[PDB]
């Protein structure tokens, strides 16, 4: 009658192993366990499933083994990939029920390994009005953290991880902008929050 | 596709109601259900109605529900007295248990004041010459700003074809005023291409933002454009070196 996913968020660098915990409780002998994956702007869909004690089940590098003795069905993958970032639900179906019980979900955030960081802050002009611009902080390693702005009329986005088969193009970036006429890119990406070697050209 | 679920989105004013419909396209999966997903992303079963004429009601925080199995292939849901948004999924399975559960495309419901709905303004920002010089790459940035509620889909189109390689779009919009419970939102996206591709003035780049807004059925009485579901785009052509 219950499904527990003890971790709400897992952040992990690509290439490292995935372990998403799931335990359950049921009085039923006929109990069916599932993992569902939920990508952005898609509906939940089956990842894998099993009712067989100690049988490894696998789908596209993900695998799980039901262990009835520890009421567990942990989701594993040897090497995380950026395309694995998603919400993952563990679920339970019992023969006496029409409902499936879903755990609270675990968000998996896979972050990039940046072999050759080249941190830089660039200023980009609006294609329609040379008045408006945005600031682009890019090519920094995944240890660099981008915090929200303190200023009310300054907007700063979270880091976005661009997944690319070409190593050269795999890169992190954040964007900042403001309607204030006082605004300069260094007001958003100041020297204390960007790496010392940031390439920071004058606009 | 096993299920057709409609509508895909609706803005519902507080206390009002909306009808959802799910059509089963394959009789081998006759076990039809409704699930909700709350704003904390928790999925919860609501109803499984197997026989034509079956009807049942249920109340959860934020919505009253009335579900009907109308025919062997039609399941309906009325969501009423709404006070909080949620996503509803029709599901189907071959047996009542022990089989794969299949999810329909879903219905996202948002509860708000219709007079506060605003489509995005959209702008494309051209790659920095310094980035091109420093990296031999060119990042275009798209900004969607001032929209409410937060349900947009952003896509990039290069020479008339949607592209995915090189695209990074914020997973969540940001609140322009995080202290307001009805702040408008912004969303950013990047499209990164080779410098030589951007430097070709024959190449055309477009950022497209699909906004989900009011229905034509909602009466609008304000002196600004009616903020119905619509596409807002911005574009740029490549620029030679």
């Amino acid at each position: 009658d219950s499904v527990t996913q003890k971790e709400g968020l897992v952040t992990l660098t690509e290439g490292l192993p995935v372990m998403l915990n799931c335990t359950y409780q049921t009085i039923y002998s006929n109990a069916f366990l599932f993992w569902y994956v939920h990508y952005l702007n898609e509906s939940p869909r089956l990842l894998l499933k099993s009712s067989t004690d100690n049988k490894r089940t696998e789908h596209q590098g993900f695998h799980a083994t039901l262990h009835k003795s520890s009421s567990s069905f942990h989701l594993h993958k040897s090497s995380a990939q950026l395309s694995d970032s998603a919400l993952y639900y563990c679920a339970l179906s019992e023969g006496g029920n029409y409902k499936y019980v879903f755990g609270a979900g675990t968000r998996l955030k896979v972050i990039a390994h940046i072999q050759n960081p080249d941190p830089a802050v660039y200023q980009l002009r609006d294609s329609k009005s040379s008045d408006k611009s945005v600031c682009l902080f890019t090519d920094f390693d995944s240890q660099t953290n981008v915090s929200q702005s303190k200023d009310s009329d300054v907007y700063i986005t979270d880091k976005c991880v661009l997944d690319m088969r070409s190593m050269d193009f795999k890169s992190n970036s954040a964007v900042a902008w403001s309607n204030k006429s006082d605004f300069a890119c260094a007001n958003a990406f100041n020297n204390s929050i960007i790496p010392e070697d940031t390439f920071f050209p004058s606009p | 596709t096993l299920l057709e679920q409609n509508p895909r989105w609706r803005l519902v004013p507080r206390g009002q109601a909306v009808n959802l419909r799910c059509i089963l396209k394959n009789s081998q999966y006759p076990w039809m259900s409704w699930y909700q997903q709350d704003l904390q992303k928790q999925l919860q079963w609501l109803f499984t109605l197997r026989s034509p004429g079956d009807k049942e009601v249920k109340s959860l925080p934020g919505a009253d529900y009335l579900a009907t199995r109308v025919t062997d292939t039609e399941l309906r849901l009325q969501v009423a007295n709404m006070s909080q948004g949620r996503t509803l999924y029709c599901t189907c399975s071959a047996r009542h248990s022990a089989e794969t559960l299949y999810f329909g495309s879903g219905t996202r419901l948002t509860v708000l004041d219709l007079r506060n709905v605003f489509p995005p303004e959209v702008a494309v920002f051209e790659p920095s010459e310094a980035e091109i010089s420093h990296t031999q790459k060119a990042t275009l940035v798209c900004l969607a700003t001032g929209f409410y509620p937060d349900h947009v889909e952003l896509s990039w189109w290069v020479n008339g074809k949607e592209v995915h390689s090189g695209v990074c779009t914020d997973p969540q919009p940001l609140k322009e005023q995080p202290a307001l419970n009805d702040s408008r939102y912004a969303l950013s996206s990047r499209l990164r291409v080779s410098a030589t591709f951007w430097q070709n003035p024959r190449n055309h780049f477009r950022c497209q933002v699909q906004f989900y807004g009011l229905s034509e059925n909602d009466e609008w009485t304000q002196d600004r454009a009616k903020p119905v579901t619509q596409i807002v785009s911005a574009e740029a052509w490549g620029r030679a070196d």
